């Protein structure tokens, strides 16, 4: 098969924290949503 | 206004942690690649 | 201001024991600038020599103003620090660069 | 490559069949997500004007 | 199938498949390191997993840990900053001189200063013990030693010779560059120093070297060649090829010299010059030109 | 500046470069 | 089915030229090989040869021009002289005096077309060899640098200013100018990561140097060899390096890294390049506003006075 | 067959990624369409 | 044995020698206790 | 087994170490507690 | 024969392309006639 | 023959997807659109 | 080759045929959709004048 | 023969290229058409 | 070379003649392209003056 | 035996040595006895 | 012969260009002639 | 014999021909003849 | 013997090249002679 | 080494003499004529004074 389990877990795995913690940070610099003071 | 600017996010602590991860990474993979079994020269004979 | 002193300007100060023939400008404090450069006493030195993230400008202005910079440093001996913090250039902070604006005006 | 259809037989092997189907139903998804988006953001601030 | 060290699994020389087991068991050999000719025994001659212990690996790990611990405290407490990336470590005042006192600050500094000291000479001598133990030569502690030369220079050498002791570089991440900035602005066109320019050639040098040198061997790792492709590649491109134990030469020299002239520049900077655009006015005086221009020309 | 103590900070960044001329010298000296 | 003595040793174009090797004798007791041999030349390579020359020609007939003319002058200032490009005024044009910017521009076009080929020429012999053809992409990777420094940023600032004067005085000139113009590279982040790259090739250069030269009494700078059975002096530095850090690599692996580092610092120097004038028009301020910046508030300012 | 099934999955995944991120970033950094405080 | 004797012991006096200098430099650098000239 | 006793005991021990270390110094850097002056 | 003519045809193309493309860069900066810009 | 299809194919698609970036960025950077503000 | 038609047999192969077709038409749907969006641009502000 | 004709083919596209790029931006740059806003 | 002219049989493969073909019509559409490309340039603004 | 005795005997007498010099050195650092002029 | 014909052509050619080349632009820079305005 | 009559050649030529150039760079500099302006 | 004739004369040749340069260039710069316009 | 004298054959080659020879007759021709030119450069204008 062109690709194997291991290999399309690892990179959703990494993507996926990548974004959340990137998206939080974003958000909370922001500065618009009145969160954690 | 205890938080950084999104760019500096980005720009200083995605490159950062990207190394440290990729070093460590790598680091093991190379010894993993070096410990394992393959041809030699037997110690014994060789001199 | 009294820290600097109280000291005033007299014939000496720029004739310095000749007549006449004074030499702005000499040979041995032209060294690295080009022979022919000259302070630039049409601006206005409250930003007159501005560049740092302009736009508007390039390496040009860049050179002019090092030419200033260096002219300034050799007409003293105390180096590129003596009115300047190397991390940031246009920060006024150490109190020397007020009176280099009150001697430009002057000049 | 029994699966396979005789046009691609050539081209395409049994397992990347499947994989293919997958990968084009979820290209075909994201573009009906991507048009839908477009006009909900059209419809609240043009931007060529 | 016999692996190969490349990763190859080639089917089927004296060679033969041997774990790592056998090469580690085989080599150890206790018995000769520096310390144990000197005092006719080594206190600590045995190994703590996979690192070997001597006696000058516990004066390194000690000092390793009382830098770690006094670098934490100055800018844990004291500071009150909390964040690695605003720590800012400072030495003595330029006025307190050649001086240290507990009381006054700057007195972790020296903490710090010194205990790194001793854990990088420490490091240094269990290279040596280390390479002494296996019957090598001794390349690596020379490069090292360039190194920690570099390191004493900048940290020794230049304080007690300017005299205030003021004049050493802030242990702080982001601002040893503000010192760096500051130095190299005092001394208007660090650029024109002659040795910091040879030091720049030598390090891109090492750059161009060290990147040739891995792709000639990464193009012929696994194919079928008679090993003497890459010398006509060689000569083809450029008409030289400096052959299998000339480019290890190289780079090793090329390494250490760039560290050594600038530590040589940095320290000539300090006290024997100040201006490093009134060291070229020598240039355009002497007597084989200095009459032959006109106008903007002249000199 | 006391100069004699700058000459002999001198003379010790002097000796520093010392091992890589001793390591040239060895390799000139073999492999004749 | 590649015959060595044939791609040495032909005659004519796409063949070779200086057949009858030299010696240096020196060389040859220092490094271990002493052969000047013959010198490959194949239609690429004529090309860069040319137009490299033609550029040159162009510069020093500038130079020449720059002091009236005078040989002795020429000696005298041969360090501090420079062809700059045109002013800041009139930013992207071509319709500028030969004196102002005009020979610049036509030395830069040629020095393109010079590079670009002797890649060409670089890949072409690594395919007729039978290697492979890393040394190409390497070089690839170090021209991205070179044409983010001479095309790509002049270009989107809108002017030809921004970019070096042609002399060896000129390029330290250049740098010291960036610096001071977009706030402090200090400050920037993918200058921080060039030099970390940078700084560890270096390293990594003298200890693999040091490493080999320490064990080649049982043949270890034989590397071709060595990865298809390994022998006692690479068993030795495998030992040494694990005894003392804890981990070390094979005759194979350590390759990879050093190519990687140096591939690394040139591509992290050109994105950090350009992205420093177009989107952060000043790295201090920046720096402070991400929290990357030390306060200071009570400096002890008698170090930095004569 | 030219090219292999991996090779173009690869790089549309890649280039797609790529895209988005950028286009993001270039629509966002307009400050243009009023998201998130302005 | 999961640890040898040697070094328990080796491990243990580097700790305790360690954390002896460490509290003794933080005692005497804080100056809350008038010791060795306030 | 996946992990060995003296493996854990290290991590354990190093990991509790540190902890300790950096508990004890971010009390005393808060200054909310009127210890050693 | 001393000269090929592959290698003859090469040099000559070159040479006419560089001579070209200089003289009309010389021409174009010199700005003698009125071409291109006023 | 004196091309394979592949590396046509790769050169082409490199070309054009390079032309097709320069070209929005130069008619962006022009700001003779009203294009995004 | 079977599939490939009689001219071009000396420089095609058969799985080659099916890519090339598939490029033509991409290329020719590009085309007619870039020619659209061109004339749609100069309707909206022209770039010349 | 002299050349193959791969090689032709090769060097005169790059040739037409590399022209045509560089005739564009000399023209475009000129300011003498008023393209694009002047 | 059964497809090669006899003139040009010593220089020329059946592969090559149909590319040369090929690359000698595109070379023909771009130069009718480019001449008219030019006259509408300059009826629009003359270079010369 | 873990030890040997003539191991000990170098460890002890190089750690007394060591700790000496260093009580001595902070002691006239301090300041704080008037020794050598302080 | 000490020298073959190929070495003599080829410099005595490059030495023509080179000399032609570097006359012509003394005299366009000598501004002495008139020539090229 | 010591030299050969290619290495003779070769720096004779290189000798006079730079000698020539210098020559004629020094007087056409000095201004002392009124030649070319 | 010491010396070759070919080491001895190309010395001695170079020498003799270089000191008649520098005595004409010092001459020159000298301005005591009256000689190429002063 | 025919042509060489015998004090001098343990130095010199047959081929060596000749070119010595040339070498001793050149140097002699400069020397008086350096002479010459320095007697007039000093009799135009003396530089000790
Ligand atoms: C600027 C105005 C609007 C806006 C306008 C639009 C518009 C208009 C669109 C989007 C689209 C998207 N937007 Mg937006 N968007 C806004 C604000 C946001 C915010 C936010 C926090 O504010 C977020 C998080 C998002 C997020 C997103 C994504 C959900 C989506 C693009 C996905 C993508 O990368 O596809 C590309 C991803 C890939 C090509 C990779 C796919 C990989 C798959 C999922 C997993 C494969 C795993 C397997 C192992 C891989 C094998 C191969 C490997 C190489 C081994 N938007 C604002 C408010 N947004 C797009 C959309 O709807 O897309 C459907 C779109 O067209
Ligand atoms: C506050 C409003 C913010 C915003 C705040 C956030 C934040 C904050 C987040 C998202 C996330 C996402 N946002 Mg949103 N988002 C906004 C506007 C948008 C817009 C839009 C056009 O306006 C779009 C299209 C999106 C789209 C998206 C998706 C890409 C994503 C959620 C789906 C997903 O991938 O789940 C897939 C996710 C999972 C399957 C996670 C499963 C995790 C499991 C359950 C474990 C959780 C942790 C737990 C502690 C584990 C404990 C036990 C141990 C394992 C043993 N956002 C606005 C501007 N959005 C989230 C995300 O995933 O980003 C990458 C995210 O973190
Ligand atoms: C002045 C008051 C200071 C302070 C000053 C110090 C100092 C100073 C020290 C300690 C040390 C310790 N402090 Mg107290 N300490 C304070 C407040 C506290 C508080 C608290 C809640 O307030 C606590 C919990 C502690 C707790 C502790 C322990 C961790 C430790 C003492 C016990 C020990 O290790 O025994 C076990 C100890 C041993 C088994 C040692 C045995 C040593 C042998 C006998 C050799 C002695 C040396 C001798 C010269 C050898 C000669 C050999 C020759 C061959 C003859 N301190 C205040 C703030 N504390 C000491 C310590 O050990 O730190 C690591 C230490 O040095
Ligand atoms: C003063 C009140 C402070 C505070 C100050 C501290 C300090 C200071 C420390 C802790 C530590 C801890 N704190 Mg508290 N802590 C506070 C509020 C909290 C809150 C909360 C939500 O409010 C929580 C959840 C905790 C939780 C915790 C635990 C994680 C931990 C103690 C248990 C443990 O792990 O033991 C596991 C540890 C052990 C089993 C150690 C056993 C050691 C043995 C007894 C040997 C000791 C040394 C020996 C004498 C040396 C000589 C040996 C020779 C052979 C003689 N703290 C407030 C803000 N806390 C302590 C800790 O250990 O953190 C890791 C610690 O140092
Ligand atoms: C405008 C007046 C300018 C000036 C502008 C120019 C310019 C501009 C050029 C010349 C060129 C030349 N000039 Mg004039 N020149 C001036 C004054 C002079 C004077 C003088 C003493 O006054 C002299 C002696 C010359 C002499 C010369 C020659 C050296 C040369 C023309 C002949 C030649 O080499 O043809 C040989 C040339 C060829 C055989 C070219 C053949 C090209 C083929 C046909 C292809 C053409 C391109 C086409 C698009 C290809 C299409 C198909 C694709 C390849 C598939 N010029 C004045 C100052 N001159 C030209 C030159 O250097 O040419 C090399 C040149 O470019
Ligand atoms: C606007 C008027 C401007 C000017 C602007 C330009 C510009 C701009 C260009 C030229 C170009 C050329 N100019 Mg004009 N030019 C001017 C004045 C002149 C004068 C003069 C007054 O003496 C001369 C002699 C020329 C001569 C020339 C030729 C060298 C060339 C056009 C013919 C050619 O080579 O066709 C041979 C050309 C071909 C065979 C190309 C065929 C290409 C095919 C059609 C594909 C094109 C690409 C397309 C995107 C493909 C799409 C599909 C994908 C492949 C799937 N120009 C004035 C100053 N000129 C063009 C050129 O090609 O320069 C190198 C060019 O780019
Ligand atoms: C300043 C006042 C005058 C002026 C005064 C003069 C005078 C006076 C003379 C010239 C001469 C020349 N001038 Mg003018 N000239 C002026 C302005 C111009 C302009 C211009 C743009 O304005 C141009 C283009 C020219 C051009 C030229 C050339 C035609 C010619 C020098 C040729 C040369 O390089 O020979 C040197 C070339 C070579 C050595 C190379 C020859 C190569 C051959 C032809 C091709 C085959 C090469 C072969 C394959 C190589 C084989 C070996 C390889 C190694 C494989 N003039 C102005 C208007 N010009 C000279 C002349 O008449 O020459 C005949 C001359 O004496
Ligand atoms: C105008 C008066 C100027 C001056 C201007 C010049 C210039 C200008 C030159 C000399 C040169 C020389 N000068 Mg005078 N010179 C002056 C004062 C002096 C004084 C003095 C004490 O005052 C002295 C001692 C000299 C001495 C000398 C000699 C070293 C030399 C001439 C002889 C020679 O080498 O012949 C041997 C010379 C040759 C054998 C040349 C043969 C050349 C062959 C025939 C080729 C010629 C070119 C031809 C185009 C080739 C065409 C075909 C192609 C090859 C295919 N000059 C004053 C200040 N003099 C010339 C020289 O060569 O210096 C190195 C020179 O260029
Ligand atoms: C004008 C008065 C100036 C001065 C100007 C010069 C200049 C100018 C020169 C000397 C040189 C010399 N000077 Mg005087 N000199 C002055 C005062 C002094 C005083 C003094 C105490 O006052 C002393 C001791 C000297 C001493 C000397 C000698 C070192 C030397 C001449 C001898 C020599 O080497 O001949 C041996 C010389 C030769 C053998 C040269 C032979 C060269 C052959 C003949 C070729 C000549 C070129 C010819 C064209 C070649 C043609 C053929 C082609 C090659 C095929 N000078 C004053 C200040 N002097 C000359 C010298 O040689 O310096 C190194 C020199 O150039
Ligand atoms: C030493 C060579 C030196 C340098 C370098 C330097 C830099 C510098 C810059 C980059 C600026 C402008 C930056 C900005 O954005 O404002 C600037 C401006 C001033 N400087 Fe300076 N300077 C150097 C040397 C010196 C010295 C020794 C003095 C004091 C005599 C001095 C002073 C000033 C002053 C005043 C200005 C203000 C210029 C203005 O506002 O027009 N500089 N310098
Ligand atoms: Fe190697």
């Amino acid at each position: 098969r062109p690709f194997e389990f291991r290999t399309s877990v690892v990179v959703s795995t990494l993507l996926g924290l990548v974004m959340a913690l990137l998206i939080h940070f974003v958000v909370l610099s922001s500065g618009a949503f009145n969160w954690l003071r | 206004s205890p938080w950084p600017v999104w760019s500096g996010y980005a720009l200083c602590f995605v490159p950062l942690a990207a190394v440290i991860l990729g070093f460590i990474i790598a680091a093991r993979f190379t010894d993993k690649q070096a410990t394992s079994a393959y041809l030699r020269l037997d110690p014994a004979k060789a001199n | 201001p009294a820290s600097v002193g109280g000291y005033q300007i007299t014939c000496a100060t720029c004739h310095n024991g000749k007549a006449a023939g004074l030499e702005p400008y000499p040979i041995e404090i032209m060294n690295t600038l080009p022979n022919d450069w000259r302070l630039p006493l049409e601006l206005d030195y409250p930003g007159g020599l501005v560049v740092t993230g302009r736009k508007d400008v390039s390496n040009h202005e860049v050179e002019q103003n090092q030419f200033a910079m260096y002219h300034m440093n050799v007409s003293m001996g105390q180096g590129c620090t003596f009115c300047h913090n190397a991390r940031y250039f246009p920060s006024y902070e150490i109190a020397q660069k007020n009176h280099s604006i009150i001697m430009l005006q002057m000049t | 490559n029994d699966l396979v259809p005789d046009q691609w037989k050539p081209l395409f092997n049994n397992a990347q069949w499947l994989v293919h189907d997958i990968v084009v139903k979820t290209i075909y998804g994201g573009l009906i997500i991507a048009v839908i988006a477009h006009v909900l953001c059209w419809a609240w601030t043009p931007w060529i004007r | 199938a016999l692996p190969l060290p490349s990763g190859e699994t080639l089917p089927a020389a004296s060679a033969e498949v041997i774990p790592f087991s056998i090469i580690e068991e085989f080599y150890k050999r206790p018995g000769k390191t520096l310390a144990a000719r000197f005092f006719g025994v080594d206190p600590f001659d045995f190994w703590i997993g996979r690192f070997y212990v001597g006696l000058f690996g516990a004066i390194s790990i000690i000092g390793i840990i009382l830098g770690v611990a006094f670098y934490l405290y100055e800018g844990v407490v004291n500071e009150g900053t909390l964040n690695i990336l605003a720590m800012r470590i400072e030495p003595p005042p330029v006025s307190q001189g050649l001086n240290v006192d507990p009381a006054q600050p700057g007195f972790f500094w020296f903490l710090t200063m010194v205990a790194a000291t001793i854990a990088f000479v420490g490091w240094l001598l269990r290279q040596i013990d280390i390479s002494l133990k296996l019957d090598m030569g001794m390349e690596v502690p020379i490069a090292f030693g360039a190194v920690v030369s570099s390191w004493i220079t900048l940290q020794w050498l230049r304080p007690i010779a300017m005299g205030a002791w003021g004049h050493g570089f802030p242990l702080g991440i982001t601002h040893h560059l503000d010192w760096v900035s500051n130095i190299g602005y005092q001394y208007y066109n660090f650029f024109y120093n002659p040795f910091h320019a040879i030091g720049i050639t030598l390090l891109f040098a090492s750059t161009l070297f060290l990147h040739m040198h891995g792709s000639a061997v990464l193009s012929e790792a696994k194919r079928n060649i008679s090993d003497q492709n890459i010398h006509v590649f060689w000569r083809n491109i450029l008409g030289y090829s400096i052959g299998e134990i000339g480019i290890h030469r190289v780079a090793f020299w090329t390494g250490a010299a760039s560290v050594l002239f600038s530590n040589l520049c940095i320290f000539l900077s300090g006290t024997f010059v100040k201006d490093w655009n009134a060291f070229w006015g020598f240039w355009d005086k002497m007597p084989i030109w200095n009459g032959v221009g006109q106008g903007a020309l002249v000199a | 500046m006391n100069w004699i103590v700058a000459t002999f900070m001198l003379m010790f960044v002097l000796v520093a470069f010392l091992p890589l001329v001793v390591s040239l010298a060895y390799t000139w000296v073999t492999n004749p | 089915p590649i015959d060595l003595h044939d791609e040495e040793y032909r005659d004519g174009l796409e063949g070779t030229i200086a057949k009858p090797p030299g010696h240096v004798g020196w060389m040859q007791r220092l490094l271990g090989e002493g052969q000047v041999g013959p010198i490959y030349v194949g239609l690429w390579g004529v090309i860069s040869f040319i137009t490299f020359f033609a550029s040159a020609f162009i510069i020093l007939v500038d130079y020449g021009r720059q002091v009236g003319w005078n040989p002795i002058i020429y000696l005298r200032e041969f360090w501090n002289l420079a062809v700059y490009p045109p002013p800041t005024e009139y930013g992207l044009s071509w319709n500028v005096p030969w004196d102002k910017g005009g020979a610049w521009l036509a030395a830069t076009f040629f020095l393109h077309i010079s590079v670009l080929t002797w890649w060409a020429r670089l890949y072409t012999r690594a395919k007729a060899t039978g290697v492979g053809t890393q040394l190409a992409w390497g070089f690839a990777s170090a021209l991205s640098l070179y044409f983010v420094i001479y095309l790509f940023h002049p270009l989107a600032l809108g002017n030809w200013s921004a970019a070096p004067g042609h002399g060896f005085r000129a390029i330290l000139d250049w740098t010291n100018y960036v610096s001071i113009h977009w706030g402090n590279f200090y400050y920037n982040p993918f200058h921080m990561l060039s030099i970390f790259f940078l700084l560890g090739s270096t390293l990594l250069l003298a200890m693999h140097g040091a490493t080999i030269v320490a064990t080649s009494k049982w043949k270890s700078e034989m590397e071709f060899t060595e990865m298809m059975a390994e022998g006692p002096g690479t068993q030795r530095a495998q030992l040494f390096w694990r005894w003392v850090m804890g981990w070390n690599a094979n005759s194979y692996n350590i390759h990879i890294w050093a190519w990687w580092f140096a591939a690394f610092t040139a591509i992290t120097g050109a994105i950090g390049l350009f992205l420093s004038g177009t989107l952060v028009p000043d790295w201090y301020a920046w720096g402070e506003t991400a929290k990357i910046v030390a306060p200071w508030p009570n400096p002890d300012w008698a170090q930095y006075v004569f």
